[PDB]
């Protein structure tokens, strides 16, 4: 798995 | 979906997602078999600290993984899943499809992969002290050249990698299998429009994925 | 609980940022007499909307990757749960973007360090938001008239991220506990640097959300209607 933060990060990258 | 027009009109989404965000063009890779790396080329990467062909590879990687969740965003209710559950399929299933991704990278005549810019084997990466690591997974590679994935096919597999209701966590299990159900039947209904439907034999097997990335997910950053 | 772990905290905070302001000071300051001309100015407001949209989100998003590192960083950061950490990250990072712009913004010019030159608000023109701009050039210009320091900006914008009323936590205790060592780290720092004066002439917690929720409309928008992918750190 990927850490849940990185795959935030690549989700949205601006938020 | 209730139709049979409408699962075409997710296999086209499915594939036109994919060739927008396959990161390296297919053709690309295949004009580039002959461009190999050196022996002085493959030493320069020998002599190189575990730590420098590390930082390297975690960057190819991360960028890898970026095009994987440009992919699923673009997948068609991938975006009206919770937050939640997006987050728990992609943490759960980019690394297997980055692995699946990797065959096209894969050149199964003299067993290289494109790195940096060049083609080179295993060796490559004799800094990592990683050989059964590195070893399983151009294996692996190797295994699915044979099927000659075809782009729409490694679409639509890697979209049925990452839309799993079977990933623990999910909030919403049953808006996933809807999703999941779907990509199935437009899987299936694919491989019969291309008469290619012998390959669903010949995938990976259940938890190989899992199994190859569960081993390799461990590591200090 | 001591003034000994206090101190320690406070220089755990300011190597943090140190390491991910992404943009030296010293370069900054160097850098000021390195202004567009009229022509290059020209050159970025004939660029349609869509680029300058591209190019300043993708300047963000990398500005929003050194705060999250930062953020990682920061004391007790990474022992919040995943979902509080999304949460504070997410109702802050902005926050902390516009707080770290006044590095880059030359009040004597009224220019802000972009794409390797200083330019004024005229630089934005073709993104056709001309209120925004100077919503955001006149707040760095206020931050600028403070003179932060490297280290009042780290303990500053430490706790814009670590604020326990954020919705949506889920171990508001936990975070109540970090902001409360944060604010004694900030208080006991400026004591020590002579900087008590500064606490009553920031932007109280609503400025700062209110002019990065006049801009996230904007965005929003903007990134639905076309987006982006930027390589990471
Ligand atoms: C489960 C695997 C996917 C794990 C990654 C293996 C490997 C390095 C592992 C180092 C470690 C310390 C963990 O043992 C990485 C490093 C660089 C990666 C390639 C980068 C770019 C692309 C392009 C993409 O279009 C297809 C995939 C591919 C070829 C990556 C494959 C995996 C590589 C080799
Ligand atoms: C802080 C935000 C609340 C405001 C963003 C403003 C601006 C774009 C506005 C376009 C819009 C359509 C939304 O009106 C962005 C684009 C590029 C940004 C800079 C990039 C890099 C840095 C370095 C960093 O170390 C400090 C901040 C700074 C200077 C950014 C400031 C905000 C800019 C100008």
């Amino acid at each position: 798995h990927v850490e849940r933060l990185q795959i935030f990060q690549h989700l949205h990258p601006i938020v | 979906y209730a139709s049979l027009t409408e699962i075409e009109h997710l296999v086209q989404s499915v594939c036109k997602s994919y060739r927008e965000t396959c990161q390296l063009r297919l053709e690309d890779l295949l004009r580039q078999r002959s461009n190999i790396f050196s022996r002085e080329e493959v030493t320069g990467y020998q002599r190189k600290s575990m730590w420098e062909m590390w930082e390297r590879c975690a960057h190819h990687l991360t960028e890898a993984i970026q095009y994987v969740v440009e992919f699923a965003k673009r997948l068609s209710g991938f975006m009206e899943l919770c937050q939640n559950d997006q987050i728990v399929l992609l943490k759960a299933g980019a690394m297997e499809v980055v692995l699946v991704r990797m065959c096209r990278a894969y050149n199964a005549d003299n067993r290289t992969v494109f790195f940096e810019g060049k083609y080179g084997g295993m060796e490559l990466f004799r800094a990592l002290g990683c050989s059964e690591l590195i070893s399983s997974i151009f294996d692996f590679s190797h295994s699915l050249s044979a099927l000659h994935f075809s782009e729409d096919e490694i679409a639509l597999y890697t979209a049925l990698v990452l839309i799993n209701a079977h990933r623990p966590g999910l909030q919403e299990k049953r808006k996933v299998e809807q999703l999941q159900y779907n990509l199935e039947l437009a899987f299936h209904h694919h491989l019969c429009k291309t008469h290619r439907q012998s390959i669903l034999a010949k995938l990976p097997p259940k938890g190989k994925l899992r199994s190859l990335c569960s081993q390799h997910v461990e590591r200090l950053q």
